[PDB]
């Protein structure tokens, strides 16, 4: 016999994955999702998706199994550093932006969105961080924006060495495959180490 | 606000040569992709030179093409036009131009499409007499 | 080795013309820069012309400008100085000399100087009524 | 316990009281010896530093096993031909790079030393040849070149003497003056790598 808790709705996930613009990747957007029935259904009928890659699940056995804590995170990046969202990877969003830890239990959906975040001679409304001082632990974010000192004298203002951190995709449409824009969601959740709060189709 | 400044120019004659050089004051040259662009007198601009993001495949027109010559100092932070043997038709008022990305031909996308976000004063270039 | 050998003269009238013609035997002149040279009875040798390279930058002084028009052949590998309405004070005897590089007002340097390699030996050019 | 010698002659090579000419380009073999790439830097105020396949940073803390150096002085506005994959009069029918070509290339000026007043007539060029040339040959020769459809035997006009020399006063532009040109072409083969630099 199989005994679930009473539940009402059925968690936000068409909310998240289809909004009118996401975040940037220095500030990216994270939400919880908990105390609703989790199905993987909607996220097939979405998009001819670019990547869908999942750590420590099959992407079959998702709707059977549970678990807890599942937090999803949005955001839009190049076309060329989709790769670097995986553990294990180095690169410019991966050490300074956005990094998942060795060890990571989830999935990585990616899709394209040229019709959309983008606009002709600019689409100049999604930045990110390009100087840091050291690179990122696993799930931080960082919001400062301060000028970066790359030279022995001390920065005061915009100068030759002071470089602001913050730097823009220009999405342009006539763009090849590999710069154009794209929106990831990452999920990630726990796997049978604490008290379950979501688990889907019940019976 | 970030500014990009222009110096050189000057009284050359034909046949002689002139470093045109770009320095910014906000961003770093090797991160944004740069470019040259010239104003002659009752004219159209048209492009002269770019250097993509990393290492830099330098692209130029075909007005200009084996004579003049771009590259980049990652120390000064400055991009420099090297011109060779220039030609009395040649006079115009150079300006340099910074876009952030790889923006020098990605897909069907090339840079005469003139759209660049950073931009400059300009410097005069005369050839003559 | 190598002979720059003139040719033209006469017995010229006022208004007149005439076609003088140096010819380069050794050196080729599309690699190397020529130009012609006077000199007075009485008088200290000024110059009357040059042609730089290969593209053709002709440079006059104000005391021989507005009568003179040098031109070149690359086919006859002979320089040309075609005479139009020449004046009473123009009798002189007429030298070329060509230096390798574009060598003529290319900086601060001038062919006053008279630094010149590859000397000719002249042809009398005289004019009267 | 060994102690570092044998610090190569590249002091030798970019010192000298005179370079040859471009047609006739002097070339001299760095090995057996370890290489310390910091006595280059106070050298100078260098023009050029472009190359490319190697860092310039990174040259302490790698191995090669057979360096060669050249040098020579080029006019001032045609320093740009030497790299790879580009055509001229000297990247054509003087001195060419392969187009995978792992070295570095250095340049600076030489105005107060390679030039004098009336004229310095002792560096030359080649301006003719019947074709193209091969990457790393030196045509030593001096041989009388035809143009035209006449065969021209002895000297005289349409028949070219191969060497110009490049008239060097101080009063001279930029792209005018003499620029000392020397290009390093280090590499990797079947003897193994020897030459390498000092650590603590």
């Amino acid at each position: 016999i199989v005994r679930f808790p009473n539940v009402t709705n059925l968690c936000p996930f068409h909310e998240v994955f289809n909004a009118t613009r996401f975040a940037s990747v220095y500030a990216w957007n994270r939400t919880r999702i908990s105390n609703c029935v989790a199905d993987y259904s909607v996220l097939y009928n979405f998009a001819p998706f670019f990547a869908f890659k999942c750590y420590g699940v099959s992407p079959t056995k998702l709707n059977d199994l549970c678990f807890t804590n599942v937090y999803a995170d949005s955001f839009v990046i190049k076309g060329n550093e989709v790769s670097q969202i995986a553990p294990g990877q180095t690169g410019n969003i991966a050490d300074y932006n956005y990094k998942l830890p060795d060890d990571f239990t989830g999935c990585v959906i990616a899709w394209n969105s040229n019709k959309l975040d983008s606009k002709h001679s600019g689409n100049y409304d999604y930045w990110y961080r390009s100087f840091r001082k050291s690179k990122l632990k696993p799930f931080e974010r960082d919001i400062s924006t301060e000028i970066y000192q790359a030279g022995n004298k001390p920065c005061k203002g915009k100068g030759p060495n002071c470089y602001f951190p913050l730097q823009s995709y220009g999405f342009r449409p006539t763009y090849g495959v590999g710069h154009q824009p794209y929106r990831v969601v990452v999920l990630s959740f726990e796997l049978l180490h604490a008290p379950a709060t979501v688990c889907g189709p019940k019976k | 606000q970030v500014q990009l400044q222009e110096s050189g120019g000057g009284l050359v004659q034909p046949g002689g040569s002139l470093r045109l050089s770009c320095t910014a004051s906000g961003i770093a040259l090797h991160t944004h992709a740069t470019g040259w662009f010239r104003q002659a007198p009752g004219k159209e601009r048209e492009g002269v030179s770019c250097i993509s993001s990393g290492d830099g495949t330098t692209y130029y027109e075909d007005s200009v093409e084996g004579r003049f010559t771009i590259s980049r100092d990652n120390a000064k932070n400055t991009v420099y036009l090297q011109m060779n043997s220039l030609k009395l038709e040649d006079t115009a008022v150079y300006y340099c131009a910074a876009d952030p990305g790889a923006v020098c031909h990605s897909g069907s996308y090339y840079y005469t499409d003139d759209d660049f976000y950073y931009r400059g004063q300009g410097t005069q270039v005369t050839v003559s007499s």
